[PDB]
RNA sequence: GCGGCCCCCUGGACGAAGACUGACGCUCAGGUGCGAAAGCGUGGGGAGCAAACAGGAUUAGAUACCCUGGUAGUCCACGCCGUAAACGAUGUCGACUUGGAGGUUGUGCCCUUGAGGCGUGGCUUCCGGAGCUAACGCGUUAAGUCGACCGCCUGGGGAGUA
């Protein structure tokens, strides 16, 4: 529920908060937590590769179960938890045999709801089953690309994928970007549509609100000097150049896709 | 909308007789069963502006009856509003 | 070539032209002839006569295909709606049946605005 | 004329196609009550019956499908 | 308006049969109506005037039926 | 206890399937204290217009009296069943034995 | 203001025969609520049409009518705006006062013995009687004869403007 903060301070004037009361208020599940050390954008060589990453609150990786290859064995949603790593709230799921796991939360999942996996499962928001069985035209999420790989499409918050048409052994999915892509029909795909759909409507209001998410300041090229950046230079805000990345290659229009080995599966480029 | 079985049962409780429909206690106790039943309807269909005018008529027709009853019999009025729960 | 036996004559009448296409029963065109391209440029191709001339011209250009029977399918309003049918008999064809195909929406797409 | 659907009172349904086929032109258009004579209380029950049978494909929407 | 040319007729009879169907189906009148958008307010005024003159002339002929001109 | 006039069409190449499903629906209808009055099987019919090709179909009439919550489950079994096309659920009352 | 068909939830109206409450009624300054289209904000969607805009014609000019294209918008969700020739230019409630021809929806009796006849209610379109009106016209759904309550008007422009 987007609530606008009252302007008691210049820096709280503009904040908008997305507060969800249904989330769990205590501590996470211990046996499914791990260590997640930060990097800052530094690889083996220790040199930053991606810029504007650094700082931010400490987090812990919650092992979310993406494959969902526990067929049958109905499961009950216990609670919805806030997950710092993702953009969607996760849900603790208890199976009949006594095993607890984590799942991405669909849009219509609450405590006490029942889900299950497998080919035998029923068409219901939260129930995963191979795309060979999901009726054409349906809205799905957590789609896979290769059978058993784990789940790679429509995993953000409020994101979904349409099953446009099934042709033989391959299914054409309308993705979120606007592409139409073929995937093998046997890839599992959790039925529904991911939750936290209001994640867009939040605004941060101040600079520190983004600084404490590991986002360091971004310096424009035109402020730089000609040695540091192709734009550079000037005596009083001169640009006069076709915009380029700090490494020469042109930005603002120039396509860069080149795979030539997975262009079979791209039915229609993004519009 | 107060099916016959649910509307011939309120008359029995509040009516002095079993065939007394129209007494001010019966009428107000019948109206209250519908104002308290449309709350769940209008908590979902908020934009039902045309059905709300029907609700805002059942509300006012009840208040007109209570004012008549209170002036006519104070003892009966103060006993009905607690047997039902209202005047807030 | 291919000496087809039964063909279908598609007439596309309008308020400004008349396009005649003769196709086989599978929907593959063989020849066509319009009114404006038949030396009737201007305010004369609308007339129900320029449809007759093109209908004779379109009756030709299938001479090599040896068509003997036809089905006429009239589409759209306009003057070239009936005069262009009898011109197919004048070429000797045997009309099997006359079907009026005309797109009529069931209050669907919005039409343009009125002229003044 | 006006006698049908008013003599032998009934509530028309969409199963008796043989009856409804007497109230549609060759193209599937419903014939107006002015032409036939059916009273207004029954043309509404005969307009909604034809539209009910069309969805079930018991009658054609048009003469060319 | 589908018409199937039956057995052994002259052409003008079959063609004049098909034209009778187009006139009876009102295809030509429908198309001329749908070429341009008529505003919803101009239709209601056009229908009302086409039910007044129908009525007014109906009374007029009777009101002139009980009259001797010469 | 609300009356209904459920009528559905099946795939023509599933005509042997219908006897199996007509009793399953009636078992579910009766399984919740629900009556049933007319179970006419119209047989195989020719469509007036082609729907997803399929010039023919097999019709079934049910005329069921069931609680309002059972039917909503039954329409779902009509949707996700690939061999059921154009299910229609009317709401009526009363009688039986018409159209054949 | 509402026009395909189906389901779910839901408001109002009318009719026949009864039972019941027993003046519980009418109007209403402030107040509250609903309120076409255009317009605004956030997030979607976009087939057709189309303010703005571009080109072609007409013209003495044509930053318009006509033509070829076309963005906002029209569509959906939630909020805001609160105005129209929002018009029957006619406030709401009640009583009384000659007729005719229809529409639509109920109900009663009798030769439904056969597309019948005779009544009684609700809504509604057209013509006209007395009466009213400056005239046009209204004319049982009054602009007729009256009763209660409210709103508004007091020469034209300036101005529904500062
Ligand atoms: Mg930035
Ligand atoms: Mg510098
Ligand atoms: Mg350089
Ligand atoms: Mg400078
Ligand atoms: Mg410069
Ligand atoms: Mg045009
Ligand atoms: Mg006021
Ligand atoms: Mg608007
Ligand atoms: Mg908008
Ligand atoms: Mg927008
Ligand atoms: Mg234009
Ligand atoms: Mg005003
Ligand atoms: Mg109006
Ligand atoms: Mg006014
Ligand atoms: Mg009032
Ligand atoms: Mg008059
Ligand atoms: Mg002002
Ligand atoms: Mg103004």
């Amino acid at each position: 529920a987007v609530v606008k903060c009252k302007p008691t301070s210049p820096g709280r004037r503009h904040v908008v908060k997305v507060v969800n009361p249904e989330l769990h208020k205590g501590k996470p599940f211990a046996p499914l937590l791990e260590k997640n050390s930060k990097s800052g954008g530094r690889n083996n060589n220790g040199r930053i590769t991606t810029r504007h990453i650094g700082g931010g609150h400490k987090q812990a990786y919650r092992i979310v179960d993406f494959k969902r290859n526990k067929d049958g064995i109905p499961a009950v949603v216990e609670r919805l938890e806030y997950d710092p790593n993702r953009s969607a709230n996760i849900a603790l799921v208890l199976y009949k045999d006594g095993e607890r796991r984590y799942i991405l939360a669909p849009k219509g999942l609450k405590a006490g709801d029942q889900i299950q996996s497998g080919v035998d499962a029923a068409i219901k928001p939260g129930n995963t089953l191979p795309m060979r069985n999901i009726p054409v035209g349906s809205t799905v999420h957590n789609v896979e690309m290769k059978p058993g790989k784990g789940g790679q499409l429509a995993r953000s918050a409020g994101t979904y994928v349409q099953i446009v048409a099934r042709d033989g052994a391959y299914v054409t999915l309308r993705l979120r970007s606007g592409e139409m892509r073929k995937v093998e029909a046997d890839c599992r795909a959790t039925l529904g549509e991911v939750g936290n759909a209001e994640h867009m409507l939040r605004v941060l209001g101040k600079a520190g609100a983004a600084r404490w998410r590991g986002v360091r300041p971004t310096v424009r090229g035109t402020a730089m000097n000609p040695v540091d950046h192709p734009h550079g230079g000037g005596e009083g805000r001169n640009f006069g150049k076709h915009p380029v990345t700090p490494w020469g290659v042109q930005t603002k229009g120039k396509k860069t896709r080149s795979n030539k080995r997975t262009d079979k599966f791209i039915v229609r480029r993004r519009s | 909308s107060l099916s016959t079985e649910a509307t011939a049962k309120i008359v029995s409780e509040f009516g002095r007789d079993a065939n007394d429909t129209g007494s001010t206690e019966v009428q107000v106790a019948l109206l209250t069963a519908q104002i308290n039943h449309l709350q769940g309807h209008f908590a979902e269909h908020k934009k039902d502006h045309h059905s709300r005018r029907g609700l805002l008529r059942m509300v006012s027709q009840r208040r007109k009856l209570l004012d008549y009853l209170k002036r006519k019999d104070v003892a009966r009025y103060t006993q009905l509003i607690e047997r039902l729960g209202l005047r807030r | 070539r291919k000496q087809v036996s039964d063909g279908v004559a598609h007439i596309h009448a309008s308020f400004n032209n008349t396009i005649v296409t003769i196709t086989d029963r599978q929907g593959n065109a063989l020849g066509w002839a319009t009114a404006g391209g038949s030396g009737f440029r201007g305010s004369r191709k609308s007339t129900p006569f320029a449809a007759q001339v093109a209908a004779e011209r379109c009756a030709d250009a299938v001479k090599e295909y040896g068509i003997k029977n036809l089905e006429v399918m009239v589409k759209g309003p306009g003057p070239g709606r009936e005069s262009t049918i009898r011109a197919l008999n004048a070429a000797g064809f045997r009309i099997t049946n006359i079907t009026d195909v005309t797109p009529i929406p069931h209050n669907g797409c919005r039409p343009p605005k009125k002229r003044r | 004329f006006c006698r049908f659907t008013a003599e032998g009172v009934q509530e028309i349904d969409y199963k008796d196609i043989a009856t409804l086929k007497n109230y549609i032109t060759e193209s599937g258009k419903i014939v107006p009550s002015r032409i036939t004579g059916t009273r207004a209380k029954y043309q509404r029950q005969l307009a909604r019956a034809i539209k009910r049978a069309r969805y079930l494909s018991l009658l054609p929407y048009t003469d060319r499908h | 308006p589908v018409i199937k040319v039956r057995e052994n007729e002259p052409f003008d009879v079959a063609l004049r049969r098909f034209k009778r169907s187009c006139e009876k189906a009102g295809v030509l009148a429908e198309v001329r109506r749908r070429e341009f958008y008529e505003k919803p307010t101009t239709e209601r005024k056009r229908a009302k005037a086409s039910a007044v003159k129908r009525h007014a002339k109906k009374l007029a002929r009777e009101n002139a039926r009980r009259t001797r001109l010469y | 206890m609300r009356h209904y006039e459920i009528v559905f069409m099946v795939h023509p190449d599933q005509s042997e399937q219908v006897p199996g499903m007509i009793e399953r629906y009636t078992a579910a209808i009766t399984g919740a204290e629900g009556k049933i009055h007319r179970l006419e099987d119209w047989g195989r019919r020719q469509l007036a217009y082609p729907i997803n090709k399929l010039h023919k179909a097999h019709y079934v009439l049910m005329n069921v009296e069931a609680p309002q919550e059972v039917i909503d489950e039954l329409e779902t079994t009509f949707r996700f069943n690939d061999a059921v096309i154009r299910s229609m659920v009317m709401r009526t009352k009363h009688a039986v034995t018409e159209a054949s």
